């Protein structure tokens, strides 16, 4: 299966061998077991050129997996500021929700990616968005003693 | 991967242990010379002490399935094994902090304990570990000692007195040990000794010396115990323990001699060109001379002149009727003269009969097969096992299906001991299986379908695991037909 | 798949058998001395099939039949060794042919069969002609068939079996003999052409207007049918070329291999109609039940498979059209669940005495009518237990009759099942 | 660089003759093997005596057809060890081709293939020619393909199947044989060009102006279209230069590897423009498999022009069709039409009813409408297998009855695989 080799590459981060596999017509939106496209995997592990390569070949910027995770979720979780703005520029879902009720703003705030928090906010992130337990991004800064984030969330 | 069980990198050793654990599930009960993890038990003693917690645990579960693959005969070499193995198992398996590394080590000791005749040799080896630095080891191996007892118990123990003293000796110090667990788990070992011959004995020997609070808890523990002073039945039996007026035959009746019965006008009548001469000749000596009697004369009676003319017709005689009445004569001889057809008699009619299974007339196949069943029930598997295979390879479709059905018939009545290395096993894979597959893979379905039973009656005899090798080479589609009969078939 | 071994057994066997050899010897251009005086290669293209001199074995317990063949026209050509004949006759006793007297001789026959098969590049199968109401042709023939079936299981078995009818012999044991023989053929032969004397009389009497048909008159219809159905086998041609392929495209269920043959145009002994039929006329002798060699109405059942053989120079375009026509204009009579079940083939060399002809081999479920007639006569006879001491005396068991009776009725039921089957 | 051709059953063998007749005219090779005149040695090897021998094996379980090869116009061209024949044919029975008769000769055939592969240095793979409905063509091929996936597993294999058609059909059971081989040959084939004998019949009646075509008529037309596909491998073009590229360009799903081939122009021998012939590639009347691509989505599409062609005319004709027709593509496709050109003129046979044309084109397009062809077979199959008709023939020649169902499920699964791509 050529769609499975493109996932192996996009994850482990072999920029060149993506072009090889895609020149053989590999499925840009090929799903693994849990519904993760290569764009998911590259956006998780910080392979910026692989993200932009897949996106311009028609990667689903707002594709979800089995748990409702978009690539913007995973980029904002791990803290890949370069990729976050690439995804958003390609029409990413700033207020996407996943199965646990989190938005990308939740994940960037939990992991302390203050620089990504501000980018998401300026792309119209929902500061009052709640998760399953009922907590906003602002509640997380209150709960996690992060006054640097509380100020950045009310800006 | 064979010698890689001692390779430097851990993840290559981790393979060899999984490779081994497969080997001991998937290899032979009888056992390949490749299964030489008995006569060098230093190997697994090394593997159990692997310098890596993940590859260690995988060696123990390979030892575990090895150490239950060895509940097949003959492995009287379980004495050497307990010496070599349980000290590593106790010292560093029971010791382990890992949930699963420990659980399988105890299970291993269990299997070594029931390899033995009794519990003493295993007990005697793992006693010293009570005196070790690390508490969780003495915490644990007192729990392991206590459940080799509650499930087995003291039986077939030479000098129990010497053994009770040896395991009662540390119990004072263990019960005053610093560790909470070492103590708590020592009161359990006390109970399991009381549970078998307490409490008069333990109060004379050990209750006196413990803290008063302690002997109270032990008495409180004995009330909650219900059931007779020694347990009536053990929750687990040993090796030998688990397996643990003649009837009369009517054959004693006097013999009857039929040689005198025959008529002068017989030889030319059976060797005649007129079919009705032959039929009447055979039919007379059958209805007048054989059918009445119930036991022929064993002593000093040569029927191998009469039997070789029954064969001459059963094979070559063009009259299907004269065949039918002859094979019924042959059966009568084999039936009324049990224990005669050793070779000369049995063999004189055997290969002719197998040739004539070609006959498809129901009445005739009835008579030929039933006579083949006679020669078999008093000569099985002298000449038939080999020659039956020969005629499964024969060109006529009918003789294939019928001689294979014959092997099936015989195999259901295969009760010859033993217990191993019979004529069936000497030639099992080499010949029987190679020939049964030729039936299983025949061009005709009704032929193939006889093979499917004759393979499922085979597995039933000799283990659906032993033959899993040519099972794999077979179609997945034929496999589920074979299994169909395996589930229904009995011996 | 080249050579065919031919066998003829019993009186009828050697009669229609010799007649068949007369017909196809002419068609292939062989004289009674055994020499080629033809004038076309399409005649010797597949002469290796039936000839070497015929690859024919002649069998009868009745020794007289020997001479009735050799004193016939092409009687000189048959190999002297291939004559295998007994001392006495079977006398309409199937048991005598199958178990006692016929069984004594059957070995001698198999020796000759072996001899002729031994020197074959690649055998196709066998071809037996015989009557079913007799003792020898039925009893020894069916015993011969089984004996070959087991000695040559990698080969085809093809019979031309003729059914008894009161209209041709008033012997009442024939229902017994034919029932016992059908119980054999359904288990032992790949394909069987059902030649019905009932239908041969009804054709000679009603269509040919002969007030008293002789055997010769009935045998004329048979020999012409046989050359027709064997046209594919004897001349170059794409479709239904060898025995196995034919049976593969004719027999969808192993037991239902009893073909209802029929052909056109129906001529008398050496008459000429002075006007050759057209292609649509020939085609309209298919459902025409007055052309069936078996006394059955194709209208009363359904065709499972059909083979059409057009002989002569004619439009392959028109034949295709007419056959494609007659199928869909009678679509309810051809089974729907077997698509393209009718197959047509053309041979340019016409039959003797005709400019065009057409033979119509059909596996029609209507054939159950034929087996009904035989069974009712059998049962009427068997329920009063008449003449049973003949058969039982020769070693047969009364049970056999019940089994053959039941087995033929299962055969009738099977035909009735597939007739009432639906594709939906 | 070398490619080996294999011809199984009368269909393969007789289409083989037509193709190697046409290959030798296109390469100026003589019937005796000589040449008064590389890229073409992909298909031919060379003797020390200046003789050019095909890299081909002919197989039939019966002499008659291959006997005519080695007593005909091109008897000298082939080495006699390449022409293999049995004696008993498969009798329109996949079981006999695959199990009973095929096992008796498979080893001899595989051995003679090794002799041609041993002469080759960088072998690419195999071209395989065979009928569907034939017993040999279905059964033996599927067996041979299984065994080639072992003895040569790491290389390509391409099919040229003859899809059955009642107008020339010799057997009732041809649906059975088609399904049975397509099931067992599915995993072992990288790409497979189906040829509906009905379309080839229709084309020859309309454009060649023949009342009742013969096999020669159909085979010649077919050989022309086969030549158009293998032209890239024989003349070193730019597109489809080796066997892998067929899968790269046309196969975006291992299972769905059945391209529709369309060929224009078919001119009777009793010139058109570049634009006119490219429009005819999207006319169903000129397809090799009877279906309607308008009812389906394109997974890929290649255009193989050959002759007097200006590369700009092509781009105009492409833009015409890409704008003035609505060729629906799948969203996960490049959606760009791949092209290659070979400036040599289409060779016809001297005497042929097909005329020499100035330019010609062969469009290879993996459309989902070809599922219609599988549906027609599957339906005919279902009717007969509903009554277990003719099944005893197969089961009595070494075949398990289950294999019918396992094959039918694999065909039902393939019909679902075509559906999900096109929605
Ligand atoms: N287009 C084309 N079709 C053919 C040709 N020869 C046979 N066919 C078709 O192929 C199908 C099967 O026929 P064959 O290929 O001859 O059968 P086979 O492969 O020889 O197998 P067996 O004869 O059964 O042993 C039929 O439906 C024919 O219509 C041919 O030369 N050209
Ligand atoms: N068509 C035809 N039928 C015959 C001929 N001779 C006998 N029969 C039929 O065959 C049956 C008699 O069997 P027959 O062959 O004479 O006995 P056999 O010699 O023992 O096989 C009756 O049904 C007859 O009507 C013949 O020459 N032609
Ligand atoms: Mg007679
Ligand atoms: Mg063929």
């Amino acid at each position: 299966d050529l769609g499975k080799k493109l996932l192996e590459a996009a994850r482990a981060g072999q920029d060149d061998e993506v072009r090889i596999l895609m020149a053989n017509g590999a499925d840009v939106n090929a799903t693994d077991a849990s519904g993760l496209t290569p764009l998911h995997l590259a956006a998780t592990y910080g392979h910026l050129e692989i993200v932009e390569v897949l996106l311009k070949h028609g990667a689903d910027v707002n594709a979800i997996d089995i748990m409702g995770s978009t690539p913007l979720h995973l980029a904002a979780l791990i803290g890949h500021l370069e990729i976050v703005e690439v995804l958003l520029k390609h029409g990413a879902d700033v207020n996407a929700v996943d199965t646990w009720g989190d938005t990308p703003l939740h994940l960037a705030a939990i992991m302390g990616h203050l620089e990504i928090v501000e980018v998401l906010l300026k792309h119209g992130a929902d500061v009052n968005a709640q998760d399953k337990f009922g907590k906003t991004a602002f509640d997380i800064s209150i709960d996690n003693g992060n006054e640097d984030l509380a100020e950045i969330l009310q800006k | 991967l064979e010698q890689r069980a001692s390779h430097k990198v851990w993840k290559a050793r981790l393979n060899a242990y999984q490779e081994l654990n497969n080997l001991f599930t998937k290899s032979s009960v009888i056992p390949n010379d490749v299964a030489n993890y008995w006569l060098d038990p230093e190997l697994f003693a090394s593997y159990i002490v692997d310098s890596n917690v993940v590859a260690q645990e995988n060696a123990i579960i390979a030892l575990h399935t090895l150490l239950e693959y060895i509940s097949q005969v003959p492995n009287v070499s379980t004495s050497k094994l307990r010496l070599q193995w349980i000290p590593p198992l106790v010292e560093k398996g029971l010791s382990s902090s890992r949930a699963a590394t420990k659980a399988k080590a105890t299970d291993c000791i269990m299997l070594l304990t029931q390899s033995d005749t009794s519990i003493q040799q295993t007990v005697n080896l793992m006693l010293p570990s009570l005196s070790n630095k690390l508490p969780r080891l003495v915490s644990s191996c007192v729990k392991c000692l206590a459940t080799i007892i509650e499930e087995f118990g003291f039986i077939n123990v030479s000098d129990i007195n010497i053994l009770l003293s040896e395991i009662l000796e540390p119990l004072p110090k263990l019960s005053s040990h610093a560790d909470r667990n070492v103590r708590s788990e020592t009161m359990n070992l006390i109970l399991q000794i009381y549970k078998w011959f307490g409490k008069e004995l333990l109060q004379e020997l050990l209750l006196e010396k413990l803290k008063p609070i302690q002997q109270r808890d032990l008495s409180r523990m004995f009330e909650k115990y219900e059931g007779t002073i020694p347990p009536k039945q053990q929750p687990r039996l040993f090796q030998w323990a688990v397996p643990a007026n003649a009837v009369d035959p009517f054959e004693l009746l006097p013999p009857s001699v039929i040689l005198d019965k025959f008529p002068a006008d017989f030889q030319t009548r059976i060797s005649s060109t007129k079919w009705k001469d032959r039929v009447e000749a055979l039919e007379e000596i059958h209805n007048n001379v054989l059918k009445p009697v119930k036991k022929l004369a064993h002593k000093n009676q040569d029927y191998s002149d009469y039997l070789r003319v029954l064969a001459n017709v059963i094979q070559k005689d063009a009259n299907v009727q004269a065949v039918t009445i002859a094979a019924n004569s042959v059966q009568l001889l084999c039936n009324s003269l049990r224990s005669n057809f050793t070779r000369s008699y049995g063999a004189i009619v055997l290969v002719p009969l197998l040739e004539r299974t070609k006959e498809k007339k129901p009445s005739v196949n009835e008579a030929i097969c039933s006579a083949l069943d006679a020669v078999a029930t008093y000569c099985g598997f002298d000449d038939c096992l080999e020659e039956t295979l020969n005629y499964m390879k024969h060109k006529t479709p009918q003789v294939r299906i019928e001689c294979t059905k014959f092997l099936t018939r015989m195999l259901q009545g295969w009760k010859s001991d033993g217990p191993l290395q019979n004529q069936l096993l000497f030639k099992l894979l080499p010949e029987v299986t190679t020939a049964v597959l030729k039936i299983v893979n025949d061009t005709q379905p009704t032929t193939r379908n006889t093979g499917f039973e004759c393979f499922a009656t085979l597995m039933k005899l000799v283990g659906e695991r032993e033959l899993a090798d040519p099972l794999e080479k077979l179609d997945n589609l034929k496999k589920k037909k074979i299994y169909e009969y395996y589930e229904k078939v009995e011996v | 798949m080249r050579e065919i071994v031919h066998i003829q057994a019993g009186q009828c066997g050697n009669q229609i058998g010799a007649k068949f050899w007369e017909v196809i010897s002419d068609e292939h251009g062989i004289d009674p001395t055994g020499s080629y005086h033809g004038d076309s290669d399409l005649q010797l293209e597949r002469i290796n099939v039936y000839y070497n001199v015929p690859r024919a074995i002649l069998v009868d317990l009745e020794p007289g039949t020997m001479d009735s063949v050799r004193s016939g026209p092409f009687g000189q050509i048959f190999r002297p060794d291939n004559f295998v004949f007994g001392q006495s006759g079977a006398g309409n006793n199937w048991a005598k042919g199958h178990y006692t007297e016929g069984a004594e001789l059957v070995d001698s026959v198999l020796d000759v069969v072996r001899k002729e098969s031994e020197s074959c590049d690649c055998l196709q199968g066998f071809q037996l002609t015989h009557s079913l109401g007799g003792g020898t042709g039925s009893g020894m023939g069916t015993l011969l068939i089984s004996k070959i079936r087991e000695e040559y299981p990698d080969r085809i078995m093809n019979t031309f079996s003729v059914v008894p009818s009161p209209k041709v012999s008033d012997t009442v044991v024939e229902p017994y003999n034919a029932t016992l023989s059908v119980h054999q053929l359904v288990e032992n032969t790949d394909e069987t052409y059902c030649i019905d004397n009932e239908a041969l009389y009804d054709i000679c009497f009603r269509t040919l207007k002969l007030t008293t048909p002789t055997y010769g008159d009935l045998n004329h219809l048979v020999s012409a049918t046989m050359s027709g159905v064997t046209t594919c086998l004897r001349f170059p041609g794409q479709l239904n070329a060898d025995l196995r392929k034919l049976a593969v495209n004719m027999v969808p269920f192993p037991r239902l291999h009893f073909f209802m043959p029929g052909f056109a145009p129906l001529t008398s002994r050496g008459s000429q109609q002075y006007r050759a039929l057209t292609v649509p006329e020939l085609t309209q002798q298919m459902f025409d039940a007055k052309n069936m060699m078996a006394a059955c109405d194709p209208r009363h059942g359904r065709y499972l498979t059909v083979a059409a053989v057009f002989r002569g120079r004619m439009s392959m375009k028109e034949v295709d059209e007419q056959m494609l026509n007659v199928q869909n204009k009678n679509s309810s009579y051809f089974v729907e669940w077997i698509p393209n079940n009718v197959k047509t083939a053309v041979c340019d060399i016409p039959p003797r005495g005709l400019k065009m002809s057409a033979t119509f081999i059909g596996n029609s479920t209507a054939i159950q009518e034929l087996f009904k007639r035989i069974s009712e006569q059998f049962t009427a006879m068997f329920r009063r237990k008449a003449f049973l001491h003949w058969y039982t005396g020769e070693g047969m068991d009364e049970m056999e009759f019940t089994e053959a009776e039941s087995n033929m009725n299962d055969l009738v039921s099977e035909y009735q099942q597939y007739q009432d089957a639906t594709a939906d | 660089r070398e490619c080996i051709s294999i011809h199984v059953g009368q269909a393969g063998v007789q289409i083989g003759n037509a193709c190697w007749e046409l290959y030798c005219l296109e390469h100026g090779i003589q019937p005796d093997g000589q040449m008064p005149s590389d890229s073409f040695n992909t298909f031919f090897s060379e003797t020390g005596a200046g003789k050019h021998v095909p890299r081909a094996v002919f197989v039939d379980l019966e002499p008659t057809v291959i006997d005519e090869v080695r007593t005909g116009t091109y008897r000298q061209l082939f080495h006699p060890e390449q022409l293999i024949t049995g004696k008993e044919d498969a009798a329109n029975n996949y079981a006999r081709g695959h199990y009973t008769i095929g096992k008796e000769i498979i080893d001899l055939v595989l051995d003679r293939i090794r002799k041609l592969a041993d002469q080759c240095t960088g072998l690419q793979g195999f071209s395989v020619f065979h009928s569907f409905g034939g017993g040999t063509g279905s059964g033996f091929t599927s067996l041979l393909m299984e065994r080639l996936s072992v003895d040569y597993g790491k290389k390509s294999k391409l099919e040229f199947s003859i899809y059955p058609a009642p107008q020339v059909s010799t057997a009732v059971v041809e649906p059975y044989n088609s399904i049975l081989t397509t099931h067992t040959t599915l995993e072992h084939s990288d790409c497979a060009f189906m040829v509906d004998n009905e379309a080839i019949y229709d084309i020859c009646r309309r454009n060649l102006d023949i009342e009742r075509p013969t096999y020669t008529n159909l085979n010649r037309l077919i050989g022309q279209i086969v030549s158009s596909i293998t032209a890239s491998l024989r003349f070193d073009g730019a597109l489809n230069v080796d066997l892998t590229e067929f899968q790269t360009n046309l196969v975006p799903y291992p299972r769905a590897h059945f391209p529709l081939a369309t060929y224009a122009p078919v001119i009777s021998a009793e010139q058109l423009s570049v634009a006119e012939i490219t429009n005819a590639c999207f006319e169903p009347a000129n397809q090799m498999v009877k279906c309607d691509p308008r009812h389906g989505k394109y997974m890929a599409c290649c255009l193989l022009y050959r002759g007097d062609v200006v590369p700009k005319d092509v781009n105009a004709a492409i833009a015409t069709i890409k704008t003035k027709r609505t060729i629906q593509f799948v969203d996960w496709c490049p959606t760009g039409f791949k092209v290659g050109i070979n400036y040599e003129p289409p060779t016809v046979v001297p005497g042929g009813d097909l005329a020499k044309v100035q330019r010609a084109v062969c469009m290879l397009s993996n459309t989902t409408a070809i599922a219609e062809a599988w549906a027609r077979l599957d339906h005919k199959f279902d009717l007969m297998y509903a009554k277990r008709a003719f099944v005893h023939w197969y089961v009595g020649e070494g075949m398990e009855e289950g294999e019918f169902s396992e094959a039918r499920e694999d065909m039902a699964a393939l019909e679902k695989d075509y559906e999900e791509v096109g929605v």
